DNA sequence: TCGAGAATCCCGGTGCCGAGGCCGC
DNA sequence: GCGGCCTCGGCACCGGGATTCTCGA
């Protein structure tokens, strides 16, 4: 996949928090943040899959991935 | 939509088949990711004293996420993942008219 | 001379003029020159799946690194459709000085987990050298052992770059009985394994297999019963050894083993199958076992 | 829901194929009727092997019933893990008036944990009246190993007690010993019948298997004869031995000439039956080869006589 | 003479590629 | 009920257990 939605990230940044002034390409920075967050998710979930030696990512690996990376990606 | 964009990009980022039931939970992970981010941009932009969220307002946040370092600055991180027509907006090129 | 010699060879072979190859008992082949003891010893007790390899056009034993890269970049690309390829000249797997030096093709995966370990050898194969031009470095034998998938990929690469073609060498039960006889005729000591002959009867509904495994010293004493002329084993001597097996099996179980076909003849020298997964090389007679195997590969090529 | 138990259940649940998932999961009783609907058995292998084991995480699965799962898996896959046949022998006297399945379970577990103190013996009294013992071994120095268990199919009051020939360790003389002391016998003997098809070993050791006008065939008087002699040695519906029916010959060639014959067929006694009519074999087909079920033996050790 | 150590015969317990099944056009 | 998809499983090659048989208590 070679895309990054201009409209969706702006709509999310406005829906979730109504009071900001995200800059001209600040939503592009938000997309980069989510791209790298999902990078960390993919790689550490691959690590989680190798932890239980499961050849398919499942729910029990993603929930363990979340509490590590999502907490780590908190500012 | 965009969450569906990221779960599809997860497929080409995990390099490995997963389950749809995994994807709606990673959807809640992205929702909480924004539920931490947009108020982390909130508090970081308030820390700078500026109403708007300038690019350096997020460079500090990504320093917090450990992805910006003295070795890996903000702009280099744009090289590795964003497409050219998108990083043309972010990292200043030069025409004697640097963006 | 450059082709017409091969045409006359084809004429001689197709003529089938009194074939019975009275063969010299495989002589103890003291390991010639280098023959890397670690490499050769690693190459002995590995179940080589034989193939017949036509001569390689425009091959050189100097450009091993270039072929190594060209094939490594092709194998991992067949995964796109972690792996290292080490072409390694063996320097001693040759019968006469004029034979092409045998060279390896190893799919080395991190550590030295050799996945595939190909092997092209041309020993005592001077029935092909004197008929092919200089540009071709002919190695009739190809030895797989890696998965059939990787063999059917390196074979395609070799076809693409060298115009060499891999027919899977199938040792017929006649040649199998021959080698089963000259390997119990050898002068070895401390027999590693029993002399087993895996027969396979031709029943249409069922597929019963027989493992006529003889004590290796007991088969040597049975061979001496039918061995009269020394130095060379004849077709009649081989047939009498095989018929003494037949008359010790039909004697016992009243089923004519001669009505069945050999599928595998395990011997202390070298195991040998039919369907291709043939040559285990237990002892260091491999320059003689490989001599027979290359002579058989000429039969398929020529 | 434990070490070497939850993942053991996982390793025995990916073993069982997708078709008979209901069949084996219904019989081992941890998943009641209500629990079957929760997991969609038809979706995926890793999905079911993850949701089912969770359904035991809530059910706090223990090795006592995890081993029963393996038993029920093998009851439909007994055609693997080639089986030895043990034959008990009481001396002179009355039979075992007390084979109480409770008492036999006690008299087997007690004797086995007397020496092999760490073993997980799990019985399953089948409906064909044949206790299906499964033994996970391990010495006092180690935990009971469920990786390579030794299932023992002891027919309840029968002198014959099949055994999964897993490794043939020092427990095999204790496997026979505990078997012959739990059931009130005195001598345990390996019958040396070793076949992969327990449903055929059951037949053998119990003797339960037999109970154109233009084409002028000149050797018709011989084809009729060979068909006759292959019908008085192989009567009807032979059972598939499918086993390496060894004949460790020690005979002189006509001092001895050692041989280790191994007939190997997916269906042996039928392959021999179609030998003589196919011209491979003589009509009287060497009772060594016909009397495999008649002697209840295939791992022969013949000599000269 | 006998008791522990190593090697190796006998057969697993594992690895891994064709066969059968199965879901869009 | 087929198209590119996928999953069991026979065959087979490589890894420890007990029998040989050599050496120490």
């Amino acid at each position: 996949k070679r895309k990054a939605p201009r409209g969706f990230l702006k709509r999310v940044f406005k829906r979730k928090k109504p009071q900001l002034r995200l800059e001209k390409s600040g939503d592009l920075l938000v997309h980069l943040n989510c791209l790298l967050f999902v990078h960390r998710l993919a790689e550490e979930s691959r690590t989680n899959a190798c932890a239980s030696k499961c050849r398919v990512i499942n729910k029990e690996h993603v929930l363990a991935a979340a509490k590590v990376i999502l907490k780590k990606s908190r500012g | 939509a965009g969450l569906s964009h990221y779960v599809k990009l997860f497929s080409f980022y995990a390099k490995m088949p997963m389950e749809r039931k995994a994807l709606e939970m990673v959807e809640k992970c992205l929702d909480k990711y924004f539920q931490h981010l947009c108020d982390d941009l909130e508090v970081f932009a308030a820390h700078a004293g500026r109403k708007t969220v300038k690019p350096e307002d997020l460079e500090l946040l990504m320093r917090r996420q450990g992805l910006v370092t003295d070795q890996v600055s903000l702009h280099v991180l744009v090289e590795r993942h964003l497409p050219l027509e998108y990083r043309q907006l972010l990292i200043p090129c030069a025409y004697s008219g640097n963006s | 001379t450059p082709l017409q010699k091969r045409l006359e060879s084809v004429r001689k072979q197709s003529s089938f003029i009194l074939t019975p190859p009275r063969r010299k008992i495989p002589q103890c082949s003291q390991l010639q020159e280098d023959v890397d003891p670690q490499k050769v010893a690693f190459l002995l007790h590995k179940q080589w799946t034989l193939y017949s390899l036509t001569p390689l056009y425009k091959f050189s034993y100097s450009n091993l690194k270039e072929y190594s890269r060209l094939l490594n970049a092709f194998i991992v690309a067949e995964k796109q459709k972690n792996i290292k390829v080490i072409f390694s000249t063996l320097l001693g797997m040759k019968g006469t000085q004029r034979d092409p030096e045998a060279f390896l093709v190893q799919i080395v995966s991190r550590e030295g987990k050799v996945l595939w370990t190909g092997w092209f050898c041309c020993v005592f194969g001077d029935s092909l050298l004197e008929t092919v031009s200089e540009d071709f470095t002919c190695l009739p034998l190809f030895l797989a052992n890696g998965a059939e998938s990787n063999t059917a990929i390196i074979g395609t690469w070799f076809q693409k770059t060298f115009d060499c073609y891999f027919s899977p060498l199938a040792i017929n039960a006649f040649n199998l009985s021959w080698m089963a006889a000259m390997w119990t005729a050898c002068k070895m000591d401390h027999y590693v394994a029993t002399t087993e002959f895996l027969w396979s009867v031709p029943c249409s509904p069922q597929s019963l297999d027989i493992s006529f495994a003889i004590h290796p010293e007991d088969a040597k004493a049975l061979w001496d019963s039918v061995h009269k002329t020394p130095g060379e084993v004849t077709q009649e001597e081989v047939d009498l050894f095989m018929d003494c097996l037949y008359s010790h099996f039909h004697r016992h179980f009243k089923i004519h083993l001669s009505a069945t076909r050999l599928v595998r003849v395990s011997t202390s020298v070298a195991s040998a199958h039919t369907d291709g997964k043939i040559k285990i090389l237990c002892h260091k007679y491999l320059i003689g076992v490989l001599a027979y195997l290359t002579e058989l590969a000429i039969f398929q090529i020529e | 829901m434990d070490e070497t138990v939850a993942e053991f259940i996982k390793r025995t649940i990916l073993k069982i194929p997708m078709n008979e998932l209901t069949t084996i999961l219904k019989a081992w009783d941890f998943l009641s009727e209500n629990q079957l609907q929760t997991v969609n058995f038809r979706q995926r292998k890793e999905s079911v092997v993850q949701h089912l084991i969770h359904l035991c995480e809530e059910k706090r699965a223990s090795i006592s019933d995890a081993a029963l799962l393996d038993i029920i898996y093998m009851q439909f896959h007994q055609h693997q893990k080639v089986w030895e046949v043990f034959q008990m022998s009481k001396g002179p006297g009355e039979d075992v008036d007390l084979f109480d399945m409770k008492q036999f379970k006690n008299s087997f577990k007690k004797i086995l944990q007397r020496a092999l103190k760490n073993v997980t013996v799990s019985f399953r009294e089948t409906e064909e009246n044949a206790v299906w013992i499964r033994i996970a071994w391990g010495t006092q120095y180690t935990k009971p190993n469920q990786y390579k268990p030794t299932y023992v199919v002891y027919y309840s009051q029968t002198p014959y007690a099949f055994t999964s020939s897993s490794m043939l360790r020092r427990n095999t003389p204790l496997l026979g010993q505990a078997l012959t002391i739990a059931s009130k016998h005195h001598q345990i003997v390996k019958m040396d019948l070793r076949s992969r098809y327990l449903d055929s070993l059951k037949a053998i050791v119990f003797k339960q298997y037999n109970q154109d006008s233009r084409i002028i065939h000149e050797n018709i008087v011989e084809k009729e004869r060979v068909q006759r002699i292959t019908q008085e040695t192989f009567g009807d519906y032979p059972q598939p031995q499918l086993e390496f029916a060894q004949y460790k010959l020690e005979t002189k060639f006509k001092e001895p000439l050692r041989c280790l014959i191994k007939f190997s067929s997916p269906h042996l006694l039928e392959a021999l039956k179609s030998l003589a009519p196919a011209g491979i074999a003589d009509a009287p087909l060497s009772p060594l080869l016909t009397c495999i079920p008649n002697k209840r033996m295939n791992y022969f050790k013949i000599r000269d006589k």
